[PDB]
Order: structure tokens, then C-alpha cells, then sequence
């Protein structure tokens, strides 16, 4: 007997906090808009891909060789144009780091072809890499905290849903790149932060 | 994560666990921060330092890129994360986020 | 002249308490959700099969060589994650024990292939067996009290419906399995128990 | 010139009290349900057939060699599970007794094949017979008072409709069978009796 | 329907109009009732009788299966229906529902 | 130049009181029902035919060799079961009497084939005849006052419509038949008389 | 319509304008009525008459089926319609509805 | 460069008072009815034709060899059965009189074939003629004041629309015919006059 | 339009501008009216005249079908329209609607 | 179901009706409970016991896997169900749920 | 890497004030009408064309050899019939002047063929020309201030939209033509000026 | 844009930056205006001038089509735009909108 992934459902109530993705942008976003984020998920050949379009950014994150499919996403706008993305999958069947490829295309402002297209090694445990490709000059910084210990305090979980998050430091991996001399100011002020659940989950 | 414990008012090394060379140190940005509050920066070989920790920290680059906390106090207790970035393709690529926790026994 | 089963109807008002099915799960279910349970019934070659999906469990119970078809089901959530299922058929034409096969697949959490797939003998009168197959590790215990003497006190029968239950100890059969050292804690606390009638009956 | 039956209409306002049909059942019916009875009428080769399904009984009454077609029906539930059926046709063109065949199939409880299938002679004037066939053991007694002198006092006639009933003892025929030692307790208590007009008239 | 009229405080025959044989009488249930209120029963040859009419009725089976009402009173005025059933196929088949009306002149 | 009849319209506002038709029936009609009368009009080969069904009567009145088509009808129920029909055409182009054929079929009560089928000469001026055919025994009397001098006082003319009636005794023709010894009691009491405008005008 | 005018308190003929034969008179119903209020009937040869007009009207059948109003009064002023029906196919067929108006000058 | 007519629009806001058409009728019209007038416009081979049906009249007015198409119409009922029609086109590109043909068919009362079918010379400047054809005897008088100096005071112009009218006596042409000895009583009393804008403009 | 101006209390010709023959005058209706208020009519050769203008107007048919206003007053100031109709196909066809305006200087 | 009745303050055997062997007793879990309230457990050969019934029950395994209730009281009256499970495929399979009812006569 | 234009969107929230177009007309426009302006945009072979129809004018403005497509437009009516058009594109990728062709057809009043069809040189920096073609005599003056420094103060920007405008004098180009002796009175009084956002953006 | 600065009460040239010929000057309309308030016009060779600036401005056409502001005051400080139009196809085509800003130091 081996634990498997369930067949896909229309609505999922068991969400697992897989990644805290923060993207800083030079163009102005004021605050969170309800119903802005539209996400599309696909689990094909043990690869969980989520494509969420919101606030002028299309983020295509793919987790490779994994037994968990994405269930949900939440996109919020912080102060100083920081965009915080909370991502959710089914459950953590295996306790191993997975290689990721996250493609961040600017679809509304500062718009162009591939700008970076490089591999970010995970800073903790060095067991995975993010093949991150940015189609545009809009992105200022990217911080991807996968399997985060701490859930963002002002993320309101939807009712009839159940949140589980990783509580082990041995499982959290941080991927970081900053394109300007910003000293990793991807850290949001979080004072006016709100979160909206994405559509097509 | 290394839970280093050490007695009050003592020299206190905090290991980053990452070794950088002195030729690479000019191209590598290292900074320490506890509870998201910044402690010291070594940006392009400039050892800038915060007013809370000006006179009681000494950076030892060779010994695992560490800080030595002099006259340690319970205010210094907490989780220190050590952040190291390297310049690749006109972008600073983060390569180290080791967290150590210092506990104060008095 | 011999008593038969009637042709199927869209809505049935004469319900017979055939089985008290209790399934304990390790994953968390808070309380009863209205409209959660969706059941599908089929009477093919004197076999009454009911497939009800609710609270992360798909339960496929089949009664073999019987003259009664299922009419309704009611699923409720108790304390300590115990899930109570009340099942209803037309009427008890024959006073004999029937062989059952109940397949309990975990469809939302702790998800996998067949884990037990064994035969539970009925503890009272030893005249029937439950070929019970669990597709997953979510199930902690199963207690199937067929033809129960006592209806659960906080099950509110729907109006314009008529409930009949077996009142003979010679007819009640209990099928029980516990997969952890639980000492048959399938017995619900019943303090916060509520029941919701399933859909597609 | 000879009096004929009119072509059929969607709605008929001239109703004639043709028969007081009372069926006792062993299974429990509480009280009258609005919209329960669904009747279907057909006048084919001078035969008026009405098929009304309600309260677990399908009653197929056919009047043979007659010049009147059914217009309406009303089904009510009395105390002690007595079911009273009031039946209506167009008008009484001929003053003669007609042979009847009434088929009473139990469709919800105590369900089976033909149990009695016999001929009830009319007790008054002995000029007609009821070929009555019961498909099931649910029926306890049948009393069919055709062309009744007295309309049931708590039958509320619908507005814009006109009721006519036979006022001659020479025209009323009673068909009666009791399957248990009941001393013809088909006589309702009539205290809590209500009547609901059927659908598809 | 026979409107039999008869003077007060007199023996009063009420004809049922149906003749049953004494071999068939054990298999035939006969009972009289006025205004849906029961008067006497002859169930399987047992001549049971109601407390209102215990001591003033005599069943004469041969003379058209009749009751004879002794010391007739205006309370006995009304419509008496005579009900006869025969056992066929484990069912009592009703074969007679003759109604007679008694009027009291005083 | 010669005056013609206009092409037909969906709604006509110029109504001409052409005929006061009174039909007595033996079956009971209580009072006027709003929306009961349904009329259908056809002008084919200079013949104006109106077929109005209401209160158990289908009246097929045809005016032959005429230059006016029917526009509207109004059916009301009087006391003693008298049924009053007010009929309307476009306008009186020619001042001549026209031969009429009025077919009155009983469609709900006292129903049969042709009972009278005879010609009623007009009593005033003797210039026209009514070929009147009654399909049934329901009709007790028929009085057809064509081109009436006096409009019924409690006929409420619809708003935005214009009524014109003949004011000459030389133009009014009365057709009368009574089938029972009624001394022409077709004359309504008119105390409780109301009028409802027909449909499909 | 004949507007016959005639002086008060005088014999007053009112012509119906329809001639019926005495063989046909038994099969023909004739009645006069003013303002829908009935005056006299000749139903199957029976000369029935209303209490308002019992003693002052004389039916002259031959002279155009008329009434002669004796001692005429302004209450008798109005429109008299004369109604004649004949029996055809078990139905009385109306054949005459002549209206005459009487005016009273005083 | 030469001034042209614009392509047609669904709704026109620049209306030009082209003609004051007054038609007297013998049949009775009480007052103005909202939504009565239905007009249809067509500009084919420099000919502007408007066909408006209302109050028992179909008026087919065609202006020949012109550079302006009709935009709107307004029909109102005056006292003594006078019917006033206000007609509107785009704009007056050319300052010349145009030959007109106005066909006035009575569609509801006094209905027939062509009665007059003659040419009315314009009384002022004698530069144009009205080929006016009346299909019926309903029309009593026709007064057509083209390019009127004075707009009718109780014509309420629709909001968001702009009215322009000719202010020159050299441009106004009056066409008049009276069929009865009426001394041109087409002049309305205007006391109870109201105007309703036509449909399908 | 002719703006004829003329001094107060003077004979005042108002030209219609249309010439009709005396044979055609019987078939032609001519009438003058100011501010829709009628002044004089010449209907089929009959020179009818309004009470406001009975004694101070003289129709001169030959001199352009005119009226001559005697003792002119400021009440007579206004716009006079001259209307001429001819009988064609049982209809009076309007052929002249010339308007002249009279101004009074005092 | 066995309705065993027995007098107050007496040794009281309650038969389970299932015989288990002493080799199988280590792999078989037996527990008694009345009105869903637990009485004694024999889990893997450990005779654990509840504070209500510590000192007055003796398990006799051989005599149909019974409990003997010493000094029986009306509080002990009720329905005792005896539950026996066996370890099969890493799961305890329930094989006995015999219910006996004890009545107290005093 | 080179900055590109994004793929087109249904709704754009980043608007760039590209041009202040003012058109004076001789025909009367009272004030701004909500929903009047209907604009259509097309970016074909690096040419951004916007066709907006409103207040009797169809304006076809095309910017040639450009990397920005139009996003929105706003049309308002000022005093003295001045019509102010505010136009918006995506963003200013290149800091160069672009050749423009603006076609202004009068579609409702003073309507005709091409009247001017000439090239207006830009007055500041002389680096671009407006090939402006007017189909009609309605236009009195045209002032096209491209890349304006100052946004009109009483233009209310829509919420959730972001306005950016050029702040450099080196980038603003003014195209001006006046067809009457007006001394460039295209300058609105701006006292009663309001702005309405166009449709089909 | 030329930010010309100049001291108070001094002759002040404001360059338009566009050179027009004297033959073309009759066909070219030149006017200066500050803050949308008009200053001087040279319409078809007519040097019309506003009452605020009648006596203190001199147009020098040859020296870049300039105005010379005499006795300059802080009220004259602001942005002057110079507008030049040429007659093409019965339309004045604007060809110059150079803006200069004058600042007053006192």
C-alpha cells in the first residue's frame, strides 16, 4: 500500500500552505481588489502547475516530481507595491524538497521578453532550485518561501476550509532574487495588507 | 538551525555556516538581522553597522562568516538569520538564509 | 401470491432504518454541513447498492440477495471526528441476515489504494459477513450496526416521511473493525451531533 | 335526436358525483396532503377509465358501456388509515347500472402481485358487478358506493364548479369486500377528514 | 326500499329481503344497523346483540332474515339497513344492503 | 368611388352594435365570469362569421352577403339562466337586411346532435331569415334582435373604443324561437347582469 | 311603426298588422305587451287577460288581430308591441313583433 | 465640395420642422393617445417618404427631388375631430420648393378607394404641387403648411433633441383642399391639443 | 409679403395679388382674415361681411381682388391673409394665401 | 440474549457465550460494558478493571469468558454486552457482541 | 531584451494621457451626455487607430509607427460648442514624436465630403505632422495637443484606473487649424465642462 | 522653452524663435499671450495691442519676431506663448507655439 493523490475535485477544503511568494513591482498597485486573481491549475505527469493572473502579473509556478496538486491561491497587495501570493496544495505526502520553475510575465506594465531566466538555488538545505523566468522589466524582487513555518497573520482562511502548514525548519526553502539594490525589501510592511481568494480553483 | 546558548555578559559567536572568500566578498552582500530588525551589513566590503549593535559586534569573516556579540544581554536573545547574496546577471542572488537562535541564561 | 418490491419512485416516504454506519477518520471534520452528502442508489439483480459521497469519504455499501432497495441516507459529524451514517430502505420483507460489501474510499485526505479489503463476520448470530474494502489510510474505525433497535435520538426525521425500525434483537447484526488501538471508540459523544439528509434520493 | 357525450375539454365545470370509493389500508397514512393525488382519465370505446395515484395506492377504475366520461377526483385520508375517494363524471345520461372493474395496486407498501381478483356483485338491485383486482396485501377493505345519495359533508367543492348528485335510491349501488374480520369498518370517523382535488383532470 | 309503518308499542318485523340457508348461515355474516349505529350481528352463527336492543329484538332467520322489534318506540324510528356478507377467497363479499325505514305513529 | 370594408386589424376601436342575441338554457349558470368568452372571427367571401365559446355554448353566427366584418363580442349571464350576447361589427355601410345562419351547439351540458335546424323569419319587415341549428337539448329559447335600437344599459363599453348603434326602427329585425312553453321569457331580469368582453377579437 | 293618436276616454283600436285564421288561431300564440309589461295573451285560443286591462280591452281577431282599448287614459300611453308565434317542429316560432305607439291628448 | 445628406441613423437629434399637416375627419376622434402613431421613413433616389398610421388614417407623404430625409413625426388630435401632424426632416440644405405627393388612406372608418386624386398647387409662390390621393370618404379637409414659420405652441419637443424651423415667408408653402363647405375650418381650436411622438423613427 | 404702411384715418387698399375673372368669381371663394379672425367673405358672388368690418371696407375685385379699409385705426393693424379657393372635382382647391401686413402710424 | 436473574448480594456469573483459548487470549481483546459504560478490559492478557467494579468482579476465562459479580446490587442491574476482538491484518476484528441482562430482585 | 507592447486586454487600468483634442463646431451641442461617446480601437502594424463617434462627430485618429495602443477616450462638451476629447494609450515606451492622421467626419449636421484634407505641422519641435481630413463643414477649429503637460482639472479619472501624463515640454506637440477668423478660440471656457468615459474601450 | 530672467524696470526682449518675412507677414497672424490672456496681435500686418500692454511693448519683427517689454514689473512675470499662423487652403494653419517664461528679480 502506497499513499496516492486523490482524483481532482471541483472544490477542495483541505489546503496546505506550500509557498509564500512575494513579488515587488516598480509600477503602482494601490491595494487588494476582490476577485482580481484568476488562477488555473493542472497536474500533469506528477507536475503541479498553477497559472494565476492578477494585478498586472501572470505567475506560472510549476513544482516538478511531486505527489501534491495545487488547490488554491491568494493574492494580496502590500505597501510599497509589494505583491504577496499565498499558494496552497492538497497535502505533504513526501518530506523532500522539489525543483520548481516559476515564470513571472508582466502583462500590463513594463512589458517585454525574458529578462533574467536563471536558476535560484534554495538558500536553506540547498536541495532544490527555482528556474525563474521574468518576461518584462516590471519585477523588482522575488522572494519564494516554500513550505513556510508562519502563515501571514492577516490572511483570513475561508470558512468550511481547513489550513495545514509545515512546522519544521528542515522543510522550508527560500528562493530569492533582487534586481535593484533593494537589500531584500520584499518584506512587506503588512500594515494595510489584505488577501483575496483567487477564482477557478 | 543551531540553538547556541551562552551566559550573560560574554563574547558570543554566531555562526552563519557559509564560507565566502575575500575576493568574492566584494561581490557578495552579507547582512545579519534578528526578528526582521537589521543588525549589520557587509555590502561590497563595507562593514556598515546599526546603532543598536555598533560597539559590541565584531565580524570574523573566516570563521564561518560570524558575528561576535560582546557583553551579551537578554535584549540580544532571539533568532538571528544570516543572509548572503551574490551578484549574478545584474541581480543579487540569495544563497544563504541560515537561522541561529541565541538564548540568555541569567 | 408473493410479496415483491415496488417499482422505483422519485421520492419515497416509507423509510426503514436498515443500518447505523459509523466511520472514524484521522483527518479533521468539524461539524455537519447541510447538503454535503450526495447519495446514489441502484437495485440491480436483487442487490441494493448505495454510493454516498460526503465529508471526504465515498461509501459504497451493497446488500446482496435482498428484496429491499435503499431509499435514503443521512450523514452526520460527531465529536472526535466520528462520522455517523444512517441508511434507509423500503421495508423488511424477509427476516434473514444478508451478506454485505461496503467499500469506503478516502477521496479527500490520506488518500491511497486498498488498505484492508477483508471480511468482517457479524458478531451477533454469525449469519452474514461484510466484505469491507478501504481505499486509503484515513479510516480509523468502522462500526456497522445493521437493523438497529435504537434510532439515533437527534436524527430529525423529515416531515411527510414515515420511519420504521427493527425492534427485534434476533435481527440486528454488528460489523466492527478498528485499525488503531482505539477500544472501539466509534461510539460517538452525540452531544453536538446533527444529521443532514442526503441529495439524489 | 339522441343525447351524446361532449368532446373532451381541458377543464370541466359540471361534475357529477358518480362513486364514493373507500379503501382501508394496513400501512399508516396520517392525513390529507395537498397535491398528492394525480389522476388520468380516458374515454375509449364507451368505457370511462380513471387512474389516480395517491397515498401509496394506484386505483384503476373502469366503467364499461357508459355514456359519461370522468371529469375529476378527490382523495382524502380519514382516521384509522381509511382512504376516501370521491369520483366525478360529466352527467347521468342513462339511468341504468353499469359493470365496473376497479384495479387497486399497492405501489408503496405491502407490495405484490394480484391477491383477490374477484367479482363483487352490487348489493342493491344486483344489476352490476365489480371485477376488482388488488395487486398487494396493503388493502384491508374496499367499499364502492356508486351514484351516492349523500355527498360527504366536508368535501369542499371547487369554486366555478357545479356539483350534481343522484337523489334516487333506485340508482345507488354498493360494492363491498373486507379482507380481515373488520365488520365493514370502512365507514370513516370523518372527524378529521379533508379532501384535496386531484391533478391532470 | 320498504317504508314499513307500524303503531307504537307493537311487535315490528323488519324484512331484509334476502334468504340464507342454515348451512350457509355459519359462513355468512348478517348485521342490522340504523343511521350507521349498529343494532345486532349474526357473525358465524353467533347472535350477538347491542345494549340498546338486547331485550326487544328477535331474529327470525327463515322469514326473510328479519328482526322483530318488541315494544316499538319513536327512538327506534329511522332507516335500518341490513348487511349480509359471504366468505369468498378469504374475503367477506357483501351481497345485501337492503334499507327499510320504520315510522312511528303515536 | 364605392365604400369598402377596410383590411383587418389586430384591435378595432370602432364597434357597431349589430345584434342582441339572448339564449336561455336549462342547465345552471350562476353569473358572468371574466375571460370566459373566446370568440373567433372570419370574413370570407363577403360573409362575416363569429364563433364564440362561453358558458357551455358555442355560437356560430354567420351574416351572409354583407360589407361588414365582426369586431367584438360581449357575453353576460342573467338571472333564470338567460345568456345575453352582444355582438359588434365595423360599421353599417348598407341599409338592408341580411340573411343569417346561427349555429348554437351545447358543448358542456345536455349534449347531442341537431335538434331544431330550421328557418326563423324576421318578424319585422320579413326581409331576412335565421337558419338556426341547435346541437343539443340545452337551449330553451333564442331571441336575436339584430341592429338593436337600445344598447343594454349595464354593458360597460371599453375605454378608447367607440360605440355606434342603429337608431331606426326600419332596420331592426327580431328572430325568435322558444322550445318550451315559456311565453318568450328570454327577456332578462337585468338586475344582476354584467358583461365581459370576449378574447381573440 | 304606427303612431296612432286618439283622444282621452275613447275606444282605441291598436292594429297588430298580422292576419291569422281561426283554424290557425289554436296553433298560434298572440300576446300584447307595453314597455315589456304584459297586457293580454291569446294562448291556444284562450283569451287570458291581465288585471290592469281586464275590463277595458276587447280582442277583435279579424280586424288585423287588434285590441280595442275602452276609456283610454294617459297611463295607457306608450309603445305596444304585438307578438305572434306559430308552432313549428315542437317550437314556437316568432313571426310578428309589430310595435304601435299610442299617444293621449287631454 | 458639396453639402450632402448624412448616412441614416437609428435615432436623430437634429429635427427640422418641414410641414404642418392638418387633416379633418368626419368620424370621431376624442383626444391624443400616447403611442398611437407609427411612422416609417425611407429615403430612396433623393425622395423622402414617410408613412405614418394613426387615429384611423395612413398618411403617405413623399417629397420629391430633395436632399433631406424625414427624421420624426408627431400626431395630435384637436377639437372638432381635426388631426394635426407635425413632420420633421434633417435640415434644409437647399432653399427651393419641392413637389410633394401625399396619400391619405382611411384605414378604420368611411373606408374605400380613391376619392379625389388631384393636384393642389401651392398657394404661396406657386412653385410646387401636392399630388394628393385620398382612399376613402373619411377626410373632410386637408391643410399642408410646408416649412412653417410658427411651431405649434403646445408641441413639447423631446429632450436631447434640437428643433430648427424656417423663419422666412419666402419658403413657406400652403396646400389646401376642403371637400365640404367648411370655409377652411382645418384651423384647430388648439385649446385641448396635445402631441405624441411617433414610433419607429 | 407686402408691408404696406399708411397713415391713420385714411382709405387703405390691401392687395391680394391674385386676379380672378367675374365669370370665375361665382365658382371661386375669396375671404380675408387677420390673425385668424375673419374679415369678409365672397362666397359664390355673395359679399358677406363681418360686424367688425361692415361699414369701412369696399371690395374692389378688379384691382388685384383688394379690400379698401376706410377710416383706418390701430386696431386694424396686423397681418391680413387673403385666401382664394376654386371648385375642382367637388372640392374647393386653395390657390392663394398671400399675406400682407398693415402698420398704423399715429 | 440471556435474561439472567439473580438475588441481591450474591455471586453473579455473566456468560459471554464465546470460548477463547489461552494462546489466542494474548491476541484477543475482551471487554465488558453495561449501558455503554465500560466495566473491565482484557487487552492482550492484561486484566485491567474499572474503579466501579475493581473489587467485586472475577474473570473466569474458561467458563464461557465470564465475569462473576460479587455482592450484586441494584446499581449493577442492566444490560451487559461482551465484546471480543481478534487481530487480523493489523486490525482488530470484532467477533462477539453478546448482550446479557441482569435483573435484581430485592 | 527590448520593451514591447502587451497583448490586448478587455479592460485596461493603466492609462497614459496622449492627446488633448479640441474640436469646435458651428452646430449646437448643449452639454455632456453620459454614454454618448462610442470608441473603437485597433493596433495593426504598429499603428494605433481610435474611432470615436459622439456629439455628431466621428473622429478617426491614427498614430503611425508607434509602440503604444490606445486604451480609452473621454469626450466632453464645453461652452460655445467646443468639444474636448481626452485620449489615452498604454504607456510611453519611446520618447519620440510620431506622425498622426486624424479624420474628423461630421455625421449629423453640416454634412459633406472632404473639406480640408491637409497636413498640419506640429508647432513645437516640428518633428511630426497631422494629416487631417474633415468630411463636412461642421468643424470650425481643431486643436490637437499631443502628450499634454496638464490634464484637464475637471476630468474625473475612473476608480481602479491609474493616470500617467507627460511632464516634459520636449515631448508635447500642438497641431492647430482654424477655418474661420476665430483667433484660436478652441480654448474652452471650462466652467461647465464635464467628461464622460467612452464605450467599447 | 527659454527661461529668460531679467531685472525689474528694464527693457525685456522675449524671443519667439520663428522668423517670418515681411512679404509673408501680411499672410501670417502673430499674437503673444501670457496665461491665456492676450498681449498683442499682428493680424495681417496690423499691430493691434491690448490696454494692459499698449505703451510698454515694441514689436521687433526681424529679431526672431520678438516683443520688447519696457519698464518690466512683477505683474509681467509669467509664461508667454507666441502663436504664429499661416493662411493655407482658406484656413489659418498654426505653425509656432513657442513658450518663454519671464522671471522678475527685485
Amino acid at each position: 500500500y502506497k499513499n496516492t493523490i486523490c482524483p481532482p475535485r471541483q472544490d477542495y477544503r483541505y489546503w496546505y500552505f506550500v509557498a509564500e511568494l512575494t513579488i515587488g513591482v516598480n509600477y503602482d498597485i494601490n491595494s487588494t481588489i476582490i476577485g482580481e486573481c484568476h488562477m488555473s491549475e493542472s497536474y500533469i505527469d506528477r507536475n503541479a502547475n498553477i497559472v494565476l493572473t492578477g494585478y498586472g502579473l501572470k505567475i506560472n509556478m510549476t513544482i516538478m516530481d511531486t505527489d501534491q496538486r495545487f488547490v488554491a491561491a491568494a493574492e494580496g497587495v502590500g505597501k510599497d507595491n509589494k505583491l504577496s501570493v499565498l499558494l496552497f496544495t492538497t497535502q505533504r505526502l513526501d518530506k523532500v524538497h522539489h525543483n520548481i520553475s516559476v515564470t513571472i510575465t508582466c502583462m500590463e506594465m513594463n512589458c517585454g521578453t525574458t529578462k533574467y531566466n536563471s536558476d535560484l538555488p534554495e538558500s536553506i538545505h540547498k536541495s532544490s532550485s527555482c528556474d525563474i523566468t521574468i518576461n518584462g522589466s516590471c519585477v523588482t524582487c522575488v522572494n519564494l518561501e516554500t513550505d513556510p513555518t508562519k502563515i501571514n497573520p492577516h490572511y483570513l482562511h475561508p470558512k468550511n476550509k481547513y489550513l495545514y502548514h509545515n512546522s519544521e525548519y528542515s522543510m522550508r526553502g527560500s528562493y530569492g532574487v533582487t534586481f535593484i539594490d533593494e537589500l531584500n525589501q520584499c518584506l512587506l510592511d503588512i500594515k494595510e495588507l489584505s488577501y483575496d481568494i483567487c477564482y477557478r480553483e | 538551525v543551531i540553538h547556541v546558548t551562552k551566559e550573560v555578559k560574554e563574547v558570543a559567536t554566531l555562526s552563519c555556516g557559509h564560507n565566502v572568500s575575500v575576493e568574492e566578498l566584494a561581490q557578495t552582500r552579507i547582512y545579519w538581522q534578528k526578528e526582521k530588525k537589521m543588525v549589520l551589513t557587509m555590502m561590497s566590503g563595507d562593514m556598515n553597522i546599526w546603532p543598536e549593535y555598533k560597539n559590541r559586534t565584531i565580524f570574523d569573516i573566516t570563521n564561518n562568516l560570524s558575528i561576535v556579540i560582546l557583553a551579551l544581554r537578554p535584549s540580544d536573545e532571539g533568532t538571528y538569520e544570516c543572509v548572503v547574496l551574490k551578484y549574478e546577471k545584474d541581480a543579487f542572488k540569495r544563497e544563504h538564509l541560515a537561522e541561529v537562535t541565541l538564548s540568555v541564561k541569567a
